[PDB]
């Protein structure tokens, strides 16, 4: 792409480029190798897009600020220059391109602003900012003004940004510190907020950029510019009788410009870098070169010492070097260019009232210093956090892990730490080398299922009779529901996680394709998501009951008694360890889909049905078969801890749910869409009476005025499963659950506390329910308000 | 940069159809999603440029590539520290939820309630961060 056998310079459009090409000419007639010289527009941007598909030129020039970026994308070959050639150079501008202690480019002179003045118009330049509105209005009576400069790149703001406090980036531990950025500082926010004031009274306009300005300047339409060394040959060549100074203080404090050293890098893709180091050493860097370069456009203060000798006796050269004292040489770290395109972006929106001051700053502080990162950092620690403490209470709560050689110590301190998930993990890994020994020796068919299985991408299933998404799917862990136990959920105690069933994805079928887990279908509405969680864990049933039914409870009954034979008799077991029934394999999310293959493998290896494993071994076995196979040998179970929240999800609705399913689930949305009238009130509230919903009993109570007639039509109800076989009073005292409901129903003289049962257990009377459940709140309750004790014949 | 885990040679045996401490390379992608790694076809590739058969050897060289490290707690502390205006070691919930509601990947406004309760282990509306860092570590 680069062509060899001559160089190709890019330099930008404000510098001295035809003298950098005569300095190619002595080149050419020296070596005869053509030195052609370019300035396209925004090369400090065009340069890394080109470079980093290895073209470009053989020689970038820019300020240094830009080249550790380009260093670190690899876009420049490092510089050898000898010590006699180093000795030439000022050694801070050998400082200045020096990137991860190599060199990565030469200096060629140092730019700092100045505050350039028409000493005709401004015989006695202002020492201060503050001082600049009063001299505007004076020059505006005669319809000039005081101060122009280029408002569109943001390193001519900079120097009054940095005057009361602004920096970019903070020196410490021996390097600039990526993540102390003081961009929104109060100092920063002084300078800017000065900056905005003078254009919103007319002072300065937002939309001046660098022609505007020089072209005013140098027809004597303002009396003063910011600008550097490079511009002077223009105000040379108009009539104006200037002058070169230290920019004005603001807040008392000096204007702070970021000083450039104007620097040549080396393509690394360049096949001449031999000659390119020929030419910038003995050619450029030379007292004919760069009084070449200088006397086209002024360069500022070379770093050749020889010739810098003589120009630093010139006032404009010493202003430069007196304002850049007073600056800060730029970073060259990969994050300036954010940075100032940050810095650019406040400041024109700021200038323009498309942002107040505090905003664009705030916005360009975010940018520049990357608080996406420190964000995330902290986000994926906080996840982990609630991930260590689902799981350092499953591993050490439950009884189980304390039967095996599995269980954890109660966390030291208010949390649990990570040592859970490392936990997990060494689990994990337990029952994967254990499986690995048991069918290590693996055949040609066994590892080809193996492979399709780690292919696999997984749909996750969590089916409800309750409303869990809108926009937003959430779903909670058991434990947080109630936060808002028996000893069969002791066993295992993994209450604080959220349960999945487990379907093969790659397949274009209705979702989902299986219903039931372990064969209780968990509701009608199907919550699917299709990516894996990585603090989520699998067992290959059900964990605290890992038996596998006999085939005509399964889903899919048929499919297997019409297709199968001898396995219909062997899959009907329990899914463990070598430790016995209750050792349930448990793997992490990176060995799920080891775990699975192998267990099924080996399941299908003790199998005598060889038309079953003929069709596991198909080597082109569809997606849609092997879900089959695998819930069928398994019925896998994912866990996510603590809770799902996501806007990534799919919802399906497998079925109506009946309003029995919906007064069990709570489910207010459904209820609130069925109970409209009175009868179905009646049908409602005698299930939420069954299933001792108390809670939803109440608000149904509290939407509709029940009365005693309303209680005799509930008696008359031989379609509800409930009322069909019990009294209404029945229903309202067999448990202590519906005693809020009984309250209420005493309270409003809606029932006879002394009504004799007509149905189960008839003659007999609420107290005697109340006594048989041992309820003394109940009971006494009922004694209160009028109850008989004991029963005469008739 | 790896050791002790020696990553499997366990899972690597797997797919070692003739025992001969190698394995093929069209299977190499599986074997490392196997243990928990998704290298893109293009790395794969370049990957099987370098050498077809893979030996162990080669097989953990390659893992340790894509190997990521863990954050460190002084970079958990340090990213907790650049949101704590005051210094003192504290971030208010208020000030932690806008940061991580308006800062990073987008996540649900229930999953940073959730993060904010968990982190603030004394109910009193803030985080103690270094402690809370601390007591992650075991
Ligand atoms: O405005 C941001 C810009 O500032 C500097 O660019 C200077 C450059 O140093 C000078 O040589 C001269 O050409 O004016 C430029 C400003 O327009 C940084 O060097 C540059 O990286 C940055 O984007
Ligand atoms: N709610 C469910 O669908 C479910 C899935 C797996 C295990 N337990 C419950």
């Amino acid at each position: 792409k680069i062509e060899e056998g001559k160089l190709v310079i890019w330099i930008n459009g404000d510098k001295g480029y035809n003298g950098l090409a005569e300095v190619g000419k002595k080149f050419e007639k020296d070596t005869g190798i053509k030195v052609t010289v370019e300035h396209p527009d925004k090369l400090e941007e065009k340069f890394p897009q080109v470079a980093a598909t290895g073209d470009g030129p053989d020689i970038i020039f820019w300020a240094h600020d830009r080249f550790g970026g380009y260093a670190q994308s690899g876009l420049l070959a490092e510089i050898t220059p000898a010590a006699a050639f180093q000795d030439k150079l000022y050694p801070f501008t050998w400082d200045a391109v020096r990137y991860n202690g190599k060199l990565i480019a030469y200096p060629i002179a140092v730019e700092a602003l100045s505050l350039i003045y028409n000493k005709d118009l401004l015989p006695n330049p202002p020492k201060t900012w503050e001082e600049i509105p009063a001299l505007d209005k004076e020059l505006k009576a005669k319809g000039k003004s005081a101060l122009m400069f280029n408002l569109q790149e943001p390193y001519f703001t900079w120097p009054l940004i940095a005057a009361d406090g602004g920096y970019a980036f903070k020196y410490a531990a021996g390097k600039y510190d990526i993540k102390d950025v003081g961009v929104d500082n109060a100092g920063a926010k002084a300078g800017l907020t000065f900056l905005v004031d003078l254009i919103k009274n007319k002072h300065m306009n937002a939309d001046t950029d660098y022609s505007i300005a020089e072209a005013a300047f140098n027809k004597g339409e303002t009396a003063m510019t910011i600008n550097g060394p490079w511009a002077w040959s223009n105000i040379d060549t108009s009539a104006v009788n200037y002058g070169v100074t230290v920019l004005p203080t603001f807040k008392g404090q000096p204007s702070k410009p970021f000083v450039g050293v104007l620097s040549a890098g080396i393509n690394a893709a360049s096949p001449n870098k031999e000659l390119a180091k020929e030419f910038l050493e003995n050619y450029l860097l030379t007292d004919e070169g760069l009084e070449a370069v200088n006397k086209d456009k002024p360069l500022g203060a070379v770093a050749l010492k020889s010739y810098e000798e003589e120009l630093a006796k010139d006032p404009r050269i010493a202003a430069t070097m007196e304002n850049a004292q007073k600056g800060e040489i730029m970073p060259n770290i990969p994050q300036m260019s954010a940075f100032w395109y940050a810095v650019r972006t406040a400041v024109i929106n700021a200038a323009s009232g498309r942002q107040t001051v505090d905003a664009a700053l705030a916005a360009a502080q975010t940018n520049a210093a990357a608080l996406d990162h420190c964000a995330n950092t902290v986000k994926n620690f906080l996840r982990k956090s609630i991930a260590a403490q689902s799981y350092s209470k499953m591993f050490s709560q439950g009884t189980s892990f304390k039967s095996l050689n599995l269980s954890l110590e109660a966390p030291s301190g208010a949390r649990s730490s990570f040592r859970s998930l490392e936990h997990l993990d060494k689990v994990s890994r337990h029952y994967i080398s254990e499986i690995i020994q048991k069918v290590h020796p693996l055949s040609s068919d066994e590892r080809h299922l193996l492979s399709i299985i780690i292919n696999s991408n997984f749909n996750f299933r969590h089916q409800s009779n309750s409303n869990l998404s809108n926009n937003i799917l959430n779903i909670k862990s058991f434990d947080k529901i109630q936060s808002e136990y028996s000893e069969d959920i002791k066993e295992i105690s993994n209450h604080d996680f959220v349960f999945f069933g487990v379907e093969i994805s790659n397949h274009q079928e209705k979702l989902p394709l299986n219903k039931t887990h372990h064969t209780v279908d968990f509701g009608a509405n199907a919550y699917i998501i299709d990516h894996d969680s990585p603090y989520g864990y699998m067992t290959l049933t059900d964990h605290f009951d890992n038996a596998i039914p006999p085939v005509f409870y399964h889903e899919h009954q048929s499919f297997f008694l019409d297709n199968f034979k001898e396995v219909v008799d062997e899959v009907s077991r329990y899914v463990h360890g070598n430790q016995g029934k209750t050792d349930v394999p448990i793997f992490n999310t990176k060995d799920m889909r080891l775990g699975i293959g192998l267990h099924l493998i080996d399941f299908i290896r003790k199998s005598k049905d060889q038309g079953f494993r003929e069709f596991c071994y198909n080597k082109n076995i569809d997606p849609v078969s092997l879900d089959r196979i695998i819930n069928f040998v398994f019925q896998l179970e994912y866990h996510i801890p603590r809770m799902l929240s996501t806007d990534n999800f799919k919802k399906i609705k497998l079925r109506d749910i009946s309003l029995e399913d919906a007064i069990k689930a709570s489910n207010y949305e459904e209820i609130n869409n069925k109970v409209t009238d009175k009868k179905m009130a009646h049908q409602a509230l005698a299930y939420s009476l069954g299933n001792k919903k108390a809670d939803i009993a109440l608000y149904l109570l509290s939407k509709f005025n029940f009365t005693k007639q309303d209680v005799a039509e509930m008696e008359k109800m031989k379609n509800n499963r409930y009322c069909n076989l019990y009294d209404v009073e029945y229903l309202l005292s067999k448990d202590g659950a519906n005693y809020k409901v009984l309250e209420y129903f005493i309270n409003n003289g809606l029932v006879d506390v002394n009504k004799k049962f007509q149905k189960v257990n008839s003659g007999d009377t609420m107290l005697d329910n109340a006594m048989k459940s041992k309820d003394s709140k109940m009971i006494d309750f009922l004694l209160k308000n009028g109850a008989i004790l004991g029963k005469r014949f008739e | 940069t790896e050791e002790q885990i020696a990553e499997f040679k366990e899972a690597f045996s797997l797919f070692d159809k003739d025992g001969d401490g190698t394995i093929t390379t069209k299977e190499l992608g599986t074997v490392m999603r196997s243990l928990g790694q998704n290298p893109t076809e293009a790395e794969l590739q370049d990957m099987i440029n370098e050498v077809g058969t893979i030996d162990f050897p080669e097989f953990l060289t390659m893992m340790a590539r894509k190997m990521k490290d863990t954050d460190s707690e002084e970079e958990i502390r340090e990213a907790f520290r650049v949101f704590d205006k005051d210094g003192n070691g504290y971030i208010s919930a208020a000030e932690l939820r806008h940061v991580m509601t308006n800062l990073g990947e987008k996540l649900t406004d229930e999953e940073v309630d959730e993060m904010i309760r968990e982190a603030d282990i004394d109910g009193d509306g803030q985080v103690n961060y270094e402690e809370f860092v601390q007591m992650m570590t075991a």
